[PDB]
């Protein structure tokens, strides 16, 4: 049996840590909800 | 059960100790997570029970106790925050400029951040604190890095 526990409020926090890039990716979405890269 | 708005861990004791299988969002009395986290099973909150209400294996989403409530969208321009809730670690905001998933059915925002699988369902927010979608469905790229869609449901 799965259970839930509260972890936090949902807020924008000023001066978070800033990272990650912004790729433009060609993708396909199958009937099982699996994304894949098209090339 | 606890029906306070905010971000929750999803746990199981079906394995060794207590294992975090994913995350979700309580809003307007409805619990929102990714389908792959629960596989549509019922959830406990205290001695409260949450029954699935709506799900879609292809969207990889599910709601508990009522219909999908989350209707904000990425603007396609502005940074967003992944409010990451990793296993055994505090909630942590990570600010990023989404890329794009290009599909035959249209363009979807996507975040290039790499967190444990048990982070599945952590919310992505805009500058006003609105949930624009849920992290933890996407793709491994040429680099062996992970990129997740910004997965959002439809509000009726
Ligand atoms: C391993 S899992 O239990 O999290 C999982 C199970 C199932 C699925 N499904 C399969 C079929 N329906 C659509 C999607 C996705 C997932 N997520 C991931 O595998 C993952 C989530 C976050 C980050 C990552 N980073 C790298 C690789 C992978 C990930």
């Amino acid at each position: 049996d799965m259970y839930i526990e509260r972890a936090g409020d949902i807020t924008w926090e000023k001066d978070a840590e800033v990272t990650g890039n912004s790729p433009r990716l060609d993708v396909a979405l199958d009937e099982s909800g699996d994304f894949s890269l098209v090339e | 059960g606890e029906t306070t708005d905010g971000v929750y861990r999803v746990m199981t004791r079906r394995l060794l100790g207590s294992t975090q299988v994913g995350v979700g969002v309580m809003q307007e009395g409805v619990f929102h997570t990714m389908w792959h986290v629960t596989k549509g099973a019922a959830l406990r909150s205290g001695e409260g029970r949450l029954d699935p209400y709506w799900g879609d294996v292809k969207q990889d989403l599910v709601s508990y106790c009522g219909p999908w409530k989350l209707d904000a969208a990425w603007d396609g321009l502005s940074e967003v925050q992944l409010l990451a809730v990793p296993p055994g670690e505090r909630a942590k905001n990570i600010q990023t400029l989404p890329g794009i998933f290009k599909t035959k059915d249209g363009d979807i925002g996507a975040v290039a951040l790499d967190y444990p699988a048990g982070t599945s369902g952590s919310p992505i927010l805009d500058k006003c604190g609105r949930v624009i979608g849920l992290y933890g469905n996407g793709v491994v790229i040429k680099n062996g890095s992970y990129v997740s869609a910004i997965t959002q449901g439809k509000r009726e």
